[PDB]
């Protein structure tokens, strides 16, 4: 699947919706076939690959065997209430596939807030015991690079795999482990309808005029001032982010935000 | 002789979510089939006593794929339970964003998700380059070249030559296989146009995040409208104007063509995976509170009587468990669902999915848009006979062929090729609307205490509905019935087979250890593991 000159990438899928997946397919400038034919060699991902069942499961054993190392990228929280039945694939608990994978992976990246928090099966009661990939293996040593959103910025995934393939080294993280560069500053703080904030100047109610003038999200709950992320920079698919769009925040790239930043409609 | 034995596929791989099929053969033939879903989240669990307003925001991470359509089917719910009428211009800007859905969906489908069970890639660099671009300039409007199909052969050369065949590791394919039928000159086509859906579908998704903020997972739909004031600018609408212009080209150049030629190669495969029984529920709706105002009515039929189509009545659904991992056997209706999970383990108690197994009227309905179609089709739709009457011309066959997997996967072509065309009739009457002076967008309500509500969408994998019982204000009770629920959940207190198990009756498989056929008939009904389970 893998040997020679591009490197490694395993790919997991664990408790998602595979909206992570899906904003790595938005990928631009590079594309995701520069990325595919070029850049990596994706060893193993269970939305695109050819290989199904035991094929699947001896491309993927290849993969995190290979001498030449591997790179993990995974997406989902880890369900881990009764002994890990709530998730399996392939017969094996996700917990045990990740316990046995990632301490074997140069590196790992966690992308998306699910894997890297939790993310929404982990939201109150959590069912299934769902925990982020730190969290669930921290015993084992595990330290993936935390790339946070519901899904995150495809731009972030792409850029600290760049970084790390040329630096040998993960870039500056925070103190949820997540790159600086890219999350080093609120998205309120970037918002265009700062102004308004400042001003005072709020929506009352997304008919009012206001809502159409374009002030301020905050009394409909905007979840900007508590939330880190780069969505007013990069926006998505090279074209709008959420408060452009009229709508509040929900602040979907921190821990836990699905219990901290409900309701979504209040501040 | 041939193969007698068990079959397992896990993972099904070029679906979502997590799916095991297995199979029991005999002689080379499938004799039966079980559907086991393998990931459970309980969000239905999660929602209980939260604000009926943050249900939209949990639901849509129900799934990434049909990104959207759960966020739609929660607000659609919610607004119902609350009375409230949305504007024209919120179902017009709601409208638009779901046929966008669709395109992007379906041509990611076929190209990303099936081809792979009927592309042989390895087998484009062996081909003719100037014999394949006749061959793909005489299918298509879109004149194609020797040279522009040898820059993909020349591209794919490099990349297999270097021994890290990445995501056609293992591939069924590799080395030959006898269920692999297209000439080296088709499968680089199929291959090229792989390759070139990997950026159109870029653009296809763009066009959701014009007016919906991003890609995946919509953010600009309120209770009671829609967010997106910039939505009604000429810039905007004319950004997706350019980005739907586009994708149409795609659909109807580029993967009808494609989907004939390889329909026209596996013709056999109308002989396989058929259904009996059909449910749709319509959408594109005019009215939000009428059904039958939406562009695609509802339906349902059974034992493929399509002269007698059937009313939907939404109070015959219930959801069976006795086959799944859930505690007892009681069915339920959703505005009284019970999520409360119990795993007994593979076939532990003669239970095997996370999924339950809705049953209409008991009995298992496909969803999807072989439903939409055939249904549309018989209540005398006129675009999609019109195009579904030429799909059947070019192909030499008669409308019986529908009823297989080649008849579904030509169905989820049909669909793509209609609601192209549809999203720009809506988009003009969404200009119409706006220069008569109508610029509202979100309307006034206001929670009721106690309330039930019910939300509706023909998502591209079927019927999706969404159901709240609301109480102080808050939810009581929120059930999510799915299309892949409704298609790939299992066996029901009557073990009555669900489609997809029904439809994997008689499969053949040549060699047991590359089962493509099995993966044909399951990729038809495009499974979505997440949205089935929840
Ligand atoms: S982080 Fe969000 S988008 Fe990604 S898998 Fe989780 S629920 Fe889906
Ligand atoms: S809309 Fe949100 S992010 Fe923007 S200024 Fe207001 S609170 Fe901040
Ligand atoms: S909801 Fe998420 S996508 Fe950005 S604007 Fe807020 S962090
Ligand atoms: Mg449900």
């Amino acid at each position: 699947l893998m040997g020679p000159r591009r490197p490694s990438v395993v790919y997991l899928h664990n408790a998602e919706c595979t909206g992570c997946s899906e904003s790595v397919l938005r990928a631009f400038e590079p594309y995701i076939d520069t990325l595919i034919l070029d850049t990596l060699s994706l060893d193993y991902h269970e939305t695109i690959m050819a290989a199904a069942g035991d094929a699947a499961e001896a491309a993927l054993e290849q993969a995190v065997n290979s001498p030449h190392g591997f790179i993990a990228v995974v997406e989902g929280g880890i369900p881990t209430a009764a002994n890990g039945i709530y998730g399996k694939v392939a017969n094996h608990t996700m917990l045990d596939i990740c316990s046995r994978i990632l301490p074997k992976a140069q590196a790992v990246i966690a992308y998306g807030t699910c894997a890297t928090f939790g993310g929404v099966q982990a939201a109150k009661p959590n069912p299934t015991g769902a925990k982020g990939v730190n969290d669930a293996l921290k015993h084992l040593g595990v330290k993936a690079i935390n790339i946070a959103g519901c899904p995150p910025n495809p731009y972030n995934l792409v850029g600290t795999i760049v970084y790390y393939l040329k630096n040998k080294a993960a870039p500056e993280l925070d103190s949820l482990n997540r790159p600086t560069m890219f999350f080093g500053q609120t998205v309120h703080e970037q918002c265009p309808r700062l102004p308004h904030f400042d001003a005072g100047e709020f929506a009352p109610s997304f008919e009012s005029e206001e809502a159409r003038k374009g002030w301020c999200l905050y009394e409909l709950g905007c979840k900007g001032p508590v939330t880190m992320n780069n969505c007013p920079k990069i926006k998505f698919n090279q074209t709008n982010w959420p408060v452009d769009a009229g709508h509040p925040c929900i602040g979907c790239s921190e821990p836990d935000f699905w219990d901290a930043m409900t309701p979504f409609y209040q501040n | 002789s041939s193969y007698s034995g068990p079959i397992v596929v896990d993972p099904v791989t070029r679906i979502e979510g997590h799916l095991r099929i297995e199979v029991e053969v005999e002689n080379g033939k499938v004799k039966n089939a079980y559907s086991s879903s393998t990931l459970f989240r309980g969000l239905e669990i999660i929602l209980k006593g939260r604000d009926p307003r943050d249900a939209q925001h949990f639901t849509q991470r129900t799934c990434g794929v049909c990104t959207y359509t759960h966020a739609l089917a929660s607000t659609r719910c919610v607004d119902n339970a609350v009375g409230v009428h949305i504007p024209k211009n919120a179902t017009y800007i709601r409208n638009l964003v779901l046929g966008a859905q669709y395109l992007h969906d379906h041509i990611v489908h076929f190209y990303h998700l099936h081809a792979l069970d009927f592309v042989d890639v390895t087998a484009a660099l062996k081909a003719d380059p100037a014999k394949a671009a006749k061959v793909a300039s005489s299918i298509s409007p879109r004149k194609t070249t020797a040279a522009d199909l040898k820059a993909v052969q020349d591209k794919l050369k490099t990349f297999v030559e270097t021994g890290q065949l990445g995501p056609f590791t293992n591939a069924y394919f590799l080395g030959g296989h006898p269920a692999y039928y297209l000439d080296p000159e088709t499968n680089l086509i199929a291959t090229a146009h792989y390759l070139e859906a990997l950026r159109l579908q870029v653009k296809a998704a763009r066009a959701m995040a014009v007016f919906g903020a991003k890609n995946p997972h919509t953010q600009f739909t309120v209770v009671g409208g829609v967010t997106c004031y910039d939505a009604l600018t000429p810039q905007r609408i004319a950004e997706f104007e350019a980005l739907w212009k586009e994708t149409k080209a795609f659909v109807d150049e580029v993967y009808i063509p494609d989907l004939l030629v390889v329909a026209a190669a596996y013709k056999d495969w109308t002989q396989y995976g058929g259904t009996d029984n059909f449910i749709t529920f319509g959408e594109f709706p005019k009215d939000e509170y009428d059904l039958n105002s939406r562009f695609f009515k509802p339906g349902v039929v059974f034992k493929r009587d399509f002269k007698n189509i059937k009313p939907f009545d939404k109070m015959q659904i219930e959801e069976h468990v006795r086959h799944s991992w859930y505690e007892g056997a009681e069915a339920r209706h959703p505005w009284k669902g019970q999520t409360q999970p119990k795993y007994t383990d593979l076939h532990g108690d003669d239970r095997y999915s996370w999924m339950k197994a809705p049953r209409y009227m008991g009995e298992p309905m496909e969803t999807g848009p072989l439903a939409q179609v055939l249904i549309a089709y018989s209540q005398g739709h006129p675009k999609v006979k019109a195009v579904t009457d030429a799909v059947l011309a070019k192909l030499g066959v008669g409308p019986e062929a529908l009823f297989s997997t080649l008849g579904r996967t030509a169905a989820r072509g049909i669909e793509t090729a209609v609601i192209a065309e549809y999203v720009g009739v809506m988009l003009q009457e969404y200009k119409d609307n706006i220069a008569k002076g109508d610029n509202v967008i979100c309307a006034p309500w206001e929670m009721p205490k106690q309330a039930e509500g019910v939300g509706f969408v023909n998502a591209p994998r079927g019927g999706l509905s969404h159901w709240i019982r609301i109480e102080d204000g808050k939810i009581g009770n929120f059930q999510l019935v799915v299309p892949s629920t409704w298609t790939l959940g299992p066996r029901c207190d009557k073990n009555k087979l669900s489609p997809v198990e029904a439809s994997l009756i008689g499969t053949p498989v040549a060699d047991a250890k590359r089962p493509v056929e099995i993966l044909r008939t399951v990729h038809s009904f495009d499974p979505c593991i997440a949205c089935g389970v929840h």
